[PDB]
């Protein structure tokens, strides 16, 4: 049995995105009220909310947190068209300003030309480097060459989609058999658009991220996408929330020595189409170990999915707030 | 290297092997450019060479030294009848070291 519990989250507005810490002690929460607040677990399991500032001149559309080898690091992005990045000064502010003041805005990162719909860091493993995805159809990396000077962050690609973006997802995988991967989606309503979920594979002879697929099946719009962390698989899962929850198995093909340069060929298999939610499909996320995803849609429910023995994915789990 | 449609009078080495050279019965500006050669060859292989004015390449060089050269070395006239031997070992050399260095990558299979 599930227990749902109810966090008065005390935003003005709608919440957009909620972002746990590696941990999972600490979350933060991001509104169309132009804040971003960050809340702690205390011993006794409650939320409390421990900071709460305006970080934006509109909606935040999403929130996400740093790996915790780069300290307390959070990612803000806007309807401003603006990402930004925030600090915790981990530091004996005297005993009389515990409200509001431990979280320093470091950048703001304004090459956007319209809004700013998701907001991802990278892997550990590539550094601190943070994605950002526009409504203009562009993706843009930046990188923080400096861990102690946060304020200071270079673009070091930019990624056209020709799509409006909606979200964003860095491939986890470690494996250095596998170059660094970026799946992007799109809300275009366009019905004549196919191919709304884009891969871009990091070509190491150019220095560039070149369209290594197009998830051709995909022609509703999408509103969140979420690559499963590989454990030790020889293959990737890009789970999709659309119309519908959809997840894909991507085996890269053996590179045959003779394109000198190509993008990694991926066989693409669907292994799942769930429609039960009956609506759209709003955010996807996968568990630590890539083999339970969860999916929100407009039916008010949140749905658990799990792969048994023989791959066949079914909904394990319905958990509906009261 | 460039072959412009229009000027049937080709200026350059060709010419002055086929027209100077091949008449003095002598060869030695055909042999400094095959030891030039083989000397670039050993010390860089760009491959790139070309890149804007024509296909990016080393093929206008080893069409020279192939079919200009060594398929010709025998029907031609020598002075001295070592010298016969000397054009010979100078574009042989050439062309062992560009296949010394060689080896077989599944992008040479591919047409670019």
């Amino acid at each position: 049995m599930f227990v749902a519990r109810s966090i008065a989250a005390d935003h003005k507005d709608l919440i957009h995105d909620v972002s746990f810490d590696f941990h999972g002690r600490r979350m933060a929460t991001c509104s169309s009220d132009q804040s971003v607040k960050v809340w702690d677990k205390s011993e006794n399991g409650n939320w409390h909310c421990t900071a709460s500032w305006k970080t934006h001149s509109g909606s935040v559309w999403r929130v996400t947190w740093a790996h915790p080898e780069f300290g307390q690091v959070l990612a803000s992005c806007s309807f401003d068209r603006t990402a930004a990045v925030w600090e915790e000064i981990v530091g004996e502010s005297n005993d009389k300003l515990r409200g509001q003041s431990h979280w320093v805005k470091r950048t703001t990162l304004v090459d956007s030309r319209t809004s700013v719909t998701d907001v991802k860091f990278a892997p550990k493993h590539m550094g601190l480097m943070l994605a950002t995805c526009s409504a203009d159809g562009v993706v843009r990396i930046y990188e923080a060459p400096d861990v102690m000077n946060l304020s200071q962050w270079s673009l070091q690609h930019e990624i056209s989609c020709k799509l409006s973006c909606s979200c964003i997802s860095w491939n986890p995988s470690s494996s250095r058999a596998h170059s660094p991967m970026i799946a992007v989606g799109s809300d275009d309503s366009s019905p004549n658009i196919m191919g709304k979920v884009q891969i871009y594979e990091y070509n190491e002879n150019t220095r560039k991220y070149a369209k290594a697929e197009t998830l051709m099946s995909v022609s509703d719009p999408v509103h969140d996408i979420a690559f499963a962390p590989n454990l030790g698989r020889s293959f990737h899962i890009l789970a999709v929330a659309t119309k519908d929850v959809r997840i894909f198995t991507m085996k890269p093909l053996r590179k045959e020595l003779s394109s000198s340069g190509g993008v990694t060929k991926f066989e693409i298999h669907t292994v799942a189409q769930f429609d039960n939610h009956n609506s759209q499909v709003w955010r996807v996320s996968w568990n630590i170990t890539g083999t339970v995803l969860a999916s929100s849609g407009d039916d008010g429910t949140v749905r658990l999915w799990k792969a048994n023995y023989m791959d066949n994915w079914k909904c394990i789990g319905v958990l509906k707030g009261d | 290297t460039v072959r412009a449609t229009g000027l049937r009078q080709g200026v350059g080495i060709e010419v002055e092997l086929n027209e100077i050279e091949s008449r003095c019965e002598e060869y030695p500006l055909t042999r400094a450019f095959c030891q030039l050669i083989s000397t670039l060859v050993e010390s860089s292989f760009p491959t790139n060479l070309g890149a804007g004015l024509r296909a990016p390449g080393f093929e206008p060089y080893l069409q020279f030294l192939r079919d200009t050269v060594f398929l010709r070395y025998r029907t031609r006239a020598y002075r001295r009848a070592a010298e016969k031997w000397e054009v010979a070992e100078a574009v042989l050399d050439v062309f062992y070291k560009l296949l010394k260095d060689y080896e077989p990558q599944p992008e040479d299979f591919v047409d670019q």
